[PDB]
């Protein structure tokens, strides 16, 4: 069934890639904002910023050295002006990269070389693994996640009563289909009959709030009777 | 801090005030005032994001039962409280208490309602389900029982917190009522929040100060340079306004991306400490708060988050 | 008065809207000056009256619309004015015109601001309406109901980065 459900969810990525472009647009962004900037630099070198031509082969064909002086020393002011403001917009661009990179190198480290406990940082869900995907420019992080799905009411109990004795699980939850106890672990129903085995013995009855009452089956008891 | 406040500033209205020869002086500098605007506007653009990752982390909006059976521990004063109008909490409107020319402020997507309501799904989810809403389908636990839980991912065995419960409870009790005291009596608190407001302001003054100067012109006011020279003139004199309050334009904006640029970090850290904290128990020691983390509740705050980390 | 009109007076000049403060200048006082040293009242020469002054109404004007390859009609949002300044709807990001408003609320398309948004949905066109947290919902919670998955999926997502 496991290997089902994944080899189903790859499909779906499959599908989804291959149907909807919205997905890389984190990509797409970071192309366009460059390719924008770029284009609004180009765009600058036809300005006149108070000259009397955008273009310096013009004004040095046209003008004397003294009057040349004037109109290339304010083309270059407001060229260089707009170099200045494009080297800034990327540098600060630039620093938002490297934080979306420092970023992924870290979801690389502790997502697909290892097992992250860390919740929400790999997918939403139970992390199981993760399988890089190059891109243009980027990283594609594919998050298996385990995600529980078809819940049951129970009622439960912090411990119970078996001699004066109040015993609490030790890797799980005490729960009750109506009638019979169990205990199971925490995030997948399967029921278990409450032994010693199961549980820890602290303190007595008198404390624990909520405690109910039921049989600890020991085990030993049954063989040394056999 | 979350977010900024998402202002957007008008090049020809800033620099060349309803004014026509200025307009046509400002045309020969090209596209530098659509790149200004285009930059302002991705900062707001910024500013929503960064509120939408850092609250809108929960699929349905979950609400606590009228029945307040949280195993002795209260939590009405961060719980919503419907007698005010805006459903928050108390400590919430504490929180909101305590912080105090082409220039366009825009209204943030998600307002502080909200905002509010998001903060009390996340509480809700937290107290009546645990962690498990963050994984998947909220599934509901005991209060009691899932502090048990808690207890066991610290390393104390959950025998510890059932025979101790009231003594916590009442721990807990006098935890939240002195983060309370503390946040009706001192304003130092919210100085994380108060510098990001004070940065803005500043920022904003300044800019509109700028229209004060001559930049070397031989005045400030553009009306009388026009009124008082001949065109040949008013030109040089109005070129020499308009690179000066086309530098301060540029100079305001830089400074706002490396401001936004900071916030979005600020964000970013507070979707993780959401995810990783108030969705989840975090291993991760002095990440949320100092002791062993139990659990964190999160509270609106102008511009800003606040946690409450309860920890061993 | 109250009229968007391009005044002049003793010295100083601007454009705005004139209307009857109840500031209360010294009588040797002229105009006022707001925190940003922009002058905001004004004391007639003829009349001693103190008129403030707010700027004549302006904002950007954002053209809503969902793709062209989808539909070519369009809604336009004035922002921060009075309808009365330009199917018409007043919001507090602005005037908004050719937009539907909805009581419905649903997940947010087209964000517009305060908590507005705008999508095209159905016979087609442009609603407006206040976008949705979410699904509502309440927890079974009680002191002794627990609520334990008798299965799982595994989901695969894309994170891109
Ligand atoms: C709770 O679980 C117990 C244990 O499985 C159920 O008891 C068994 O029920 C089946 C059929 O219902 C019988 O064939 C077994 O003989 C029962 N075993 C015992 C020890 O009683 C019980 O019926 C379940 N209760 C509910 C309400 O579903
Ligand atoms: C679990 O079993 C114990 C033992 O039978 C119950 O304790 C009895 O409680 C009643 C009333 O509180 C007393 O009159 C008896 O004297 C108690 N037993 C003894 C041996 O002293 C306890 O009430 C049971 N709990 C539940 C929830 O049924
Ligand atoms: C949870 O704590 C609050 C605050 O201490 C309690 O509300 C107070 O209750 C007392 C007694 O009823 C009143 O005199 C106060 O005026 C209340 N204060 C406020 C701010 O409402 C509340 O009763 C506690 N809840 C429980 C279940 O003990
Ligand atoms: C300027 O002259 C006008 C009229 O020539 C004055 O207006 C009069 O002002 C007085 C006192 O304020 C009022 O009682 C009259 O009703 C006004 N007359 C009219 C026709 O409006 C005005 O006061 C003068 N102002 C100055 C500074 O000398
Ligand atoms: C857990 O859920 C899975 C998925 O819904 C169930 O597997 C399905 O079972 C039906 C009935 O045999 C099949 O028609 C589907 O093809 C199965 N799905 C897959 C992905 O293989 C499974 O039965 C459930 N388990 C329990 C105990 O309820
Ligand atoms: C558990 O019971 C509550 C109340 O009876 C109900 O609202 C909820 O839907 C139940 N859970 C399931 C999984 O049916
Ligand atoms: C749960 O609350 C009900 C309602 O009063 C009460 O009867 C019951 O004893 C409580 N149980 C626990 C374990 O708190
Ligand atoms: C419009 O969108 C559809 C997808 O819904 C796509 O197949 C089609 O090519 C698009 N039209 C154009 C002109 O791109
Ligand atoms: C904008 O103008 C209209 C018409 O005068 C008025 O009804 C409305 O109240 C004004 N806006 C606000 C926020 O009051
Ligand atoms: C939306 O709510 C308002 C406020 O009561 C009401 O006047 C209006 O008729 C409602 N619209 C629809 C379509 O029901």
């Amino acid at each position: 069934l496991i290997a089902n459900q994944f080899n189903s969810a790859i499909g779906k990525i499959q599908d989804s890639l291959s149907s909807t472009a919205s997905a890389l647009g984190k990509l797409q962004d970071v192309v366009n904002q460059n390719a924008q900037a770029l284009n609004t630099l180009v765009k600058q070198l036809s300005s006149n910023f108070g000259a009397i031509s955008s273009v310096l082969n013009d004004i040095l064909s046209r003008l004397d050295p003294p009057e040349a002086e004037v109109q290339i020393d304010r083309l270059i002011t407001g060229r260089l002006q707009s170099l200045q403001t494009y080297v800034t917009q990327q540098l600060i661009r630039a620093a938002e990269i490297r934080a979306s990179a420092n970023l992924a190198a870290t979801k690389m480290s502790e997502c697909v070389l290892g097992q992250s406990k860390r919740v929400d940082f790999c997918g939403k869900g139970y992390h199981l693994m993760s399988f890089p995907q190059s891109a243009p420019h980027g990283v594609v992080f594919l998050h298996v996640t385990y995600v529980p799905a078809q819940e049951k009411n129970f009622t439960t109990a912090p411990a119970i009563c078996h001699d004066g004795k109040a015993h609490f699980p030790r890797e799980g939850v005490f729960v009750s289909n109506g009638t019979h106890w169990f205990v199971t672990q925490r995030n997948f129903y399967e029921p278990q009959i409450i032994t010693t085995d199961n549980t820890f013995v602290s303190g007595n009855c008198d404390v624990v709030i909520g405690i109910v009452n039921n049989t600890v089956y020991d085990p030993l008891q049954p063989e040394l009777d056999s | 801090p979350v977010s900024m406040t998402k202002t957007s500033v008008d090049c020809t209205m800033y620099i060349c005030g309803d004014s026509t020869e200025c307009s046509n002086l400002l045309l020969q500098y090209g596209s530098f005032c659509t790149q200004l605007n285009r930059a302002l506007t991705g900062i707001a653009v910024e500013q929503d994001k960064n509120t939408q990752e850092v609250f809108a982390q929960v699929k349905q909006i979950y609400k606590t039962p009228p029945i307040k059976d949280f195993g002795g521990f209260n939590f009405s004063q961060i719980l919503p409280d419907p007698s005010k109008p805006s459903k928050r909490s108390f400590i919430e409107d504490l929180l909101f208490n305590k912080v105090t020319n082409g220039l366009t402020v825009l209204p943030p997507l998600l307002t502080d309602e909200m905002i509010a309501q998001y903060t009390s799904a996340l509480l809700a989810g937290t107290i009546t389900s645990g962690w498990t809403f963050g994984a998947g389908a909220a599934l509901q636990i005991p209060f009691a029982m899932q502090m048990a839980y808690r207890f066991n991912g610290i390393g104390v065995t959950q025998n510890v917190l059932y025979e101790n419960q009231k003594l916590i409870a009442n721990q807990f009790n006098s935890a939240i009522g002195k983060i309370q005291d503390s946040l009706s009596s001192t304003a130092s608190a919210l100085g994380k929040l108060q510098d990001v407001v004070n940065q803005n302001a500043q920022a904003l003054n300044t800019l509109v100060k700028q229209l004060s100067s001559n930049f070397g012109a031989i005045s400030s006011v553009l009306n009388d340079i026009l009124s008082r020279l001949d065109p040949p003139e008013a030109e040089v004199q109005i070129d020499r306004l308009i690179t000066g309050r086309l530098q301060s334009l540029q100079t305001y904006v830089t400074q706002q991306l490396i401001r936004a640029a900071e916030i979005r970090a600020s964000a970013n850290l507070a979707a993780t400490k959401m995810s990783e904290c108030v969705l989840g128990q975090s291993k991760r020691v002095d990440f949320c708060g100092k002791g062993y983390h139990l659990m964190s509740f999160p509270q609106s705050a102008p511009h800003g988050v606040v946690f409450l980390h309860v920890t061993y | 008065k109250n009229k968007c009109v391009n005044f002049n007076f003793n010295g100083l000049t601007g454009t705005g809207v004139l209307t009857e403060s109840n500031k209360k200048f010294l009588p040797f006082q002229q105009f006022g000056r707001d925190i940003a040293d922009t002058t905001d009242a004004v004391r007639d020469p003829q009349t001693l009256e103190i008129l403030d002054i707010t700027p004549c109404s302006f904002g950007g004007v954002s053209v809503i619309t969902p793709g062209t390859n989808t539909s070519n009609q369009v809604a336009v949002l004035y922002q921060d004015v009075n309808c009365t300044e330009v199917n018409v709807f007043q919001t507090r990001a602005g005037c908004l015109i050719g937009a539907e408003h909805v009581n419905n609320s649903y997940e947010c398309d087209i964000p517009i601001g305060a908590g507005i948004c705008a999508s095209y949905q159905t016979s087609q066109s442009i609603i407006a309406y206040t976008m949705s947290l979410g699904a509502e919902n309440s927890v079974a919670y009680s002191n002794n109901s627990i609520a334990i998955p008798t299965n799982f999926t595994i989901s695969v997502t894309t994170e891109i980065l």
